[PDB]
């Protein structure tokens, strides 16, 4: 089957591409009258506007989830209340057949959300916060038994009055090492100058020794860890669990994103459940406000339950994973009701 | 091929709309569901296409339980359904419609599926309208085209609802001469319909349905004359 | 008969939407300042306390819209059940229906002119207080398990933390004095099994104790003083504010004519946007006054427009 | 009493849907607004009820126009309207129904307004339903209640919008019987509806659009005889 197969994914694909185009020029439209009362002297109405139109491809991978949702609804909303759902099955197409098909459509938007958190948002939101407000500073590191303070730190391998503190298994103190300047030329030794060290008194005008700090890594310390792309930030996790312990703040983003891809399909096979179920012979107007709860009630659940898992023992895996686990046994068991 | 269906029975709000509906259709043989409206024809009517989940009952099909099967998979066995709202893909055009239907037959090949798309076409003489879309046709002719597309999938019991709604009295003919062919064609129909003077003019087994139960059953002739049925449903004067 | 018919139907939906517009409008800002809490920035014990401050402030704006979506959700049955064509039918127009409700809108308004006067500058008077109190939070207070924060001269390593902010574990403590302990309960810390350094003095021990808006004035004091733009906006906020009730009345009357087939939801989110037009209008009017470029006049002239366009559409 | 319908034209999506559609009907007489589905009879229906905007023509009642009066307003002036759907208002009594409506009287007080709600409620057999709510009745019933419900408006000119929908035939006398006591009230029935066969069965006046204009005119008797009408709507064989 192949004309049943485009008609269905086409409908759903416009519908969820639609809904895609519509929230996001609503968000810029309202983000800019937010960024509207932040105007000064040196940040016009247009410096507002480009700081929220680079914004719109991370305000775009955002929607991404909801407009899957939305775009199910309507895309099946509009097949389902011109009694063409009825007959697909009066033939002999089943409704995890149907199902299949939206899920094709919402293939294309898992697609492009990967594009947009691998190579777009990252790029855009340097792009973003450029316009705005136009290396780490005091940078606080621990690695292993050694912890390390830098005053300055630079993407290209410079850095300023560096402070290293060694300890012992049972944390006695060897030396604490100050320097003025401090170059990288090679992974696990950077170069440096006035060499203070401290012993348990020496110096050195130029002495190498080793510390686990990568220049590469240096840019992502202040970019907070749901903002870092799959790619970025697997590469620092795995930078970070080589020398010391990776925050809970970076567990969760992790899990955030392995399962973004999941939150989206399983959203979308809530939402043709939906159609099928509750949501049949319902006005199109209902549909679309109910639409609007579950994408609430899901950014909400999604929020709420990071949040926890920040405070609480258990991984943020059972946070992550709950719902969306939960919602595709939801999801199917509303199916399996026809 | 025999729909043998027995001791239908559903409760909407707990209360119970059908209760203990049974009856018996032939392939090749116009059976109609008739009964008052809101006494349960409508629901035991859904029971057998699969719409409304049945909560006691068995339906049978050349001993071939169809009772725990879904609206599709007894479609599959070979039971069809035009739904009484337009129901033709409005962005499809005729022809893509039949066809949309014809390549989820599993015994025919592409180059059979053309030949039978175009008799299907001359069938229903829907030729003059086979590259226009689903939602700019005439409703007399979009539901030959919808007739068309449901017999794409090969039925063998074919279960009409509400054939007779909006029909005026001259088109009325060629309903009953589309249900004819149907008939001749070797698929059983199944007729439920508030205008009961023209489903009794074609239906050559008749169950009157009426507080939930089957009050009568027989040819339209013994419908007519029937005591119950006249006190309940028909009237006096018919 | 009429009347006391459509006056229990807005009000049994009006509050419905409002009650579902507080649990998603406080819900969302409720997580939001749980979202703080997870990192120490807020105490998790008084976000409860600062969603009770903040009722007065968002039921401002959901009690209009609130009336407004319950005002098209009623009209929008009448129509798509066919109980407004045996209205209109027997001689009561839509317009007369909306205008047996101007008693109920009077309520409204005065309940609402009772939360933009008192209760939204006395909730956001206690909040500014609470809030404030939690901004001197610091120390061992911002805490995050296996992160390093730093608070001016102080900077905390903790490798673990409880559910509760209490009982820290693997404490690292730098000013310049350098602290080392195991254990650590809570500005006051006892610290357990720990060493205390001096960059050269070395002190192991067992135990050791460290010891490191015009928005919300009351509308008494505005009263007078309408010479001052900052106050002559706020307080033409509170006067001419309420009056969004009236105007919800009457374009909910010009933007409820839906078909039955089309539903009973299908001209609210059109229609929210037409009236979410007008706040944002009066929010833009509030901060021009505030700079003292507009005028307060301009309050009562932004609702006049939408009151005069609503009324001449629900006349057309 | 004479509602005169001039010339009636409204075109949709730039398509000309009623082309020229005139009718009178007076006070006490049963006139059937039929002809063939679509073909502008349910479209020329509302223009008279003021469902639809007119897009050309004119509507008199004794030389009174009401051709730019909105639904309300004709209501005023004796024009009812009872929905082929559902109308009763849902959560409100039967008794409740009739009396909301009778509150909107002005020629009638607090004592006679009980009267005429318990004589309304006695003239349709609904008084021991009188306590119910509305959507908790029967078909039959409902119906009988949205009648006295409009009788309440004390109407000239009864607009039924396919009375006989969804009726069995058991229960199509007992329409037939509410619609010549309409009659016999001396209020003025008009009536389109897609059984035409029950529909000439009371009305002495039938006017039959096909097309978009009116093609035929006079008694259901006449209607019968006509070719053209049997060329296009009723078929070689009807009775
Ligand atoms: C005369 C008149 C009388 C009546 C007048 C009335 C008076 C006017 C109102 C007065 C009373 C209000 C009091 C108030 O205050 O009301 C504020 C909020 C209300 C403002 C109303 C303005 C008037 C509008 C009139 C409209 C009338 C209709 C609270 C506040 O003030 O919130 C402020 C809060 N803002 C919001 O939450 C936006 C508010 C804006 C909500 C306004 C629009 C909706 C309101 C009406 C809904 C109606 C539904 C029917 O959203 C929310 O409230 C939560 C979401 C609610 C959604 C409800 C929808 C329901 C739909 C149901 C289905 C049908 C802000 O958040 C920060 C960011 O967080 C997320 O980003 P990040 O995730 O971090 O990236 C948000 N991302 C987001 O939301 C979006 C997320 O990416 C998710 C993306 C996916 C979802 C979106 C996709 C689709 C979008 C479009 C859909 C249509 C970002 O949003 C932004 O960037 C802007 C962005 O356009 C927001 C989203 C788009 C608009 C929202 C539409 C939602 C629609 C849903 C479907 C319809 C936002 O920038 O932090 C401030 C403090 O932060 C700071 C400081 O800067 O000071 C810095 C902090 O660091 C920290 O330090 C903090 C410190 O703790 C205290 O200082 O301080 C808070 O202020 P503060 O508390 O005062 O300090
Ligand atoms: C800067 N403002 C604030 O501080 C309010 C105060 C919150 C309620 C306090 N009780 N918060 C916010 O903006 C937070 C984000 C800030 C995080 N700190 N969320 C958004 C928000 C919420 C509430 C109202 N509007 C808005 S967004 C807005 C809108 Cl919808 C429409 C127009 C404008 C605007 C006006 C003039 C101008 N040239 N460009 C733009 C804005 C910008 N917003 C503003 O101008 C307002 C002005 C204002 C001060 N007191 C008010 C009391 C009621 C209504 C408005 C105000
Ligand atoms: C259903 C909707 C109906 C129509 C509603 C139209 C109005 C919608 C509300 C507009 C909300 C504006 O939302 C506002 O976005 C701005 C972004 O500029 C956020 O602003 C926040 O981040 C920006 C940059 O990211 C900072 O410059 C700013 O200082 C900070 O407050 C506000 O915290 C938020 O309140």
């Amino acid at each position: 089957r192949r004309i049943v197969a485009k008609h269905v994914t086409k409908t759903t694909a416009l519908a969820m591409l639609g809904t895609t185009i519509v929230l996001v020029i609503l968000q810029v439209l309202f983000t800019y009258l937010g960024e509207l009362s932040n105007l000064k002297a040196d940040y016009s109405a247009w410096q507002a506007f480009l700081y929220v139109l680079w914004g719109a491809p991370r305000y775009l991978y955002e929607i991404l989830p909801i407009s899957a949702l939305i775009g199910a609804i309507l895309g099946l909303g509009t097949l389902a209340s011109n009694s063409e759902l009825i007959v697909m099955r009066s033939v002999g197409i089943s409704l995890w057949r149907i199902v299949g098909w939206v899920i094709r459509s919402a293939l294309v938007l898992v697609l492009l959300s990967f594009a947009l958190s691998e190579w777009v948002v990252p790029y855009t939101n340097e792009r973003a916060n450029s316009v705005k407000s136009h290396e780490v500073r005091g940078y606080w590191s621990r690695e292993g038994q050694r912890f390390i303070y830098v005053d300055y730190a630079n993407s290209q391998g410079q850095l300023k009055r560096i402070q290293v503190v060694d300890f012992d298994d049972n944390y006695r103190l060897k030396s604490v090492t100050n320097a003025e300047q401090g170059q990288f030329v090679k992974d696990g030794q950077w170069l440096l100058n006035h060499s203070q060290q401290m012993a348990i008194l020496a110096n050195a005008a130029k002495q190498p020794f080793s510390l686990a700090l990568q220049p590469k890594y240096v840019h992502m310390v202040t970019i907070d860890p749901e903002d870092l792309s799959f790619s970025q930030l697997v590469s620092f996790m795995n930078y970070m669990r080589e020398y010391s312990q990776v925050p809970k703040t970076y567990q969760l983003a992790f899990w955030k994103k392995v399962a973004s891809p999941f939150a989206l399909i399983t959203l979308v096979l809530v939402a043709c459940s939906f159609i099928f179920g509750p949501l049949r012979q319902q006005s199109m107007g209902f549909r679309l406000v109910i639409a609007l709860f579950i994408g609430l009630g899901f950014y909400y659940l999604q929020d709420f339950l990071g949040y926890a898992s920040l405070v609480y023992n258990p991984s943020p895996a059972w946070f992550v994973l709950g719902p969306i686990v939960l919602m595709f046994v939801a999801g199917s068991y509303l199916l399996y009701r026809a | 091929q025999t729909l043998c269906i027995k001791h239908l029975a559903k409760n909407y709000s707990k209360r119970w709309v059908v209760k203990d509906v049974s009856f018996e259709m032939q392939s090749g043989q116009i059976v109609g569901l008739l009964g008052p409206n809101g006494a349960g024809k409508t629901t035991s009517f859904y029971m057998v296409v699969g719409l409304v989940r049945m909560d006691k009952g068995e339906i049978h099909l050349d001993n071939l339980d169809l009772s725990d099967l879904a609206m599709h998979e007894r479609a599959r066995k070979g039971i069809g359904y035009l739904p009484q709202e337009a129901s033709i893909f409005r962005k499809l055009t005729i022809a893509e419609n039949i066809m949309a239907i014809l390549e989820t037959r599993k015994d025919l090949n592409k180059q059979q599926r053309q030949q039978r798309l175009q008799e299907l076409l001359n069938d229903f003489k829907i030729t003059h309208i086979k590259d226009s879309l689903g939602m700019s046709v005439s409703g007399g002719e979009r539901r030959r085209a919808e007739i068309a597309r449901a017999l794409a999938a090969d039925p063998k019991f074919m279960l009409l609802d509400e054939p007779f709604a909006g029909v005026d009295p001259i088109s009325v003919g060629d309903i009953k001469d589309i249900i004819r062919n149907l008939k001749d064609r070797g698929i059983g129909v199944l007729i439920t319909d508030h205008n009961v003077r023209e489903t009794l003019a074609i239906c050559e087994h008749a169950y009157i349905v009426s507080e939930g139960a089957v009050i009568a059953e027989g040819s339209p002739q013994d419908i007519l004359e029937n005591e119950q049925v006249r006190k309940v449903y028909l009237g006096d004067d018919f | 008969i009429i009347r006391r018919y459509l006056v229990k139907q807005v009000v049994s939906t009006s509050l419905v939407v409002i009650a579902l517009l507080t649990l998603i409008m406080m819900g969302g800002r409720l997580i939001k300042y749980f979202g703080v809490a997870a990192q120490g920035r807020l105490d998790a014990g008084v976000l409860f306390s600062i969603i009770g401050y903040r009722m007065p402030e968002f039921l401002t704006l959901i009690l209009p819209l609130g009336f407004f979506i319950g005002l098209m959700l009623v009209f929008g049955r009448l129509y798509v059940d066919h109980e407004m064509a045996v209205l209109n039918g027997s001689g009561i127009s839509r317009i007369r229906l909306g205008q047996l409700l101007i008693p109920l809108a009077l309520v409204f308004l005065v309940i609402q002119g009772i939360l933009m006067l008192w209760m939204t500058p006395w909730g956001l008077r206690q909040f500014d207080q609470l809030s404030s109190s939690q901004a001197v939070r610091t120390g061992f207070d911002l805490v995050r398990p296996k992160e390093f924060i730093s608070s001016g001269p102080y900077t905390i390593y903790a490798g673990d933390l409880s559910e509760d902010r209490k009982n820290l574990k693997d404490i690292f403590f730098y000013q310049d004095v350098m602290i080392l302990a195991k254990e650590a309960t809570r500005n006051v810390v006892d610290l357990i099994q720990g060493r205390r350094y001096e960059i050269y003095s070395q002190a192991e021990f067992q135990r050791y104790r460290l010891r490191l808006k015009v928005e919300a004035l009351p509308s008494s004091k505005l009263w007078n003083k309408w010479n001052d733009p900052v106050i002559a906006s706020e307080m033409g906020w509170r006067v001419f504010g309420p009056f969004t009730i009236v105007i919800a009345l009457m374009m909910a009357v010009a933007l409820c004519e839906v078909s039955p087939r089309q539903g009973r939801y299908y001209r609210l989110i059109p229609a929210i946007f037409i009236f979410a037009s007008l706040i944002v209008l009066l929010i833009a009017i509030r901060t021009r006054i505030s700079r003292d470029e507009l005028g307060v006049w301009a309050y009562p002239a932004a609702l006049a427009v939408y009151g005069i366009a609503a009324a001449l559409f629900s006349r057309k």
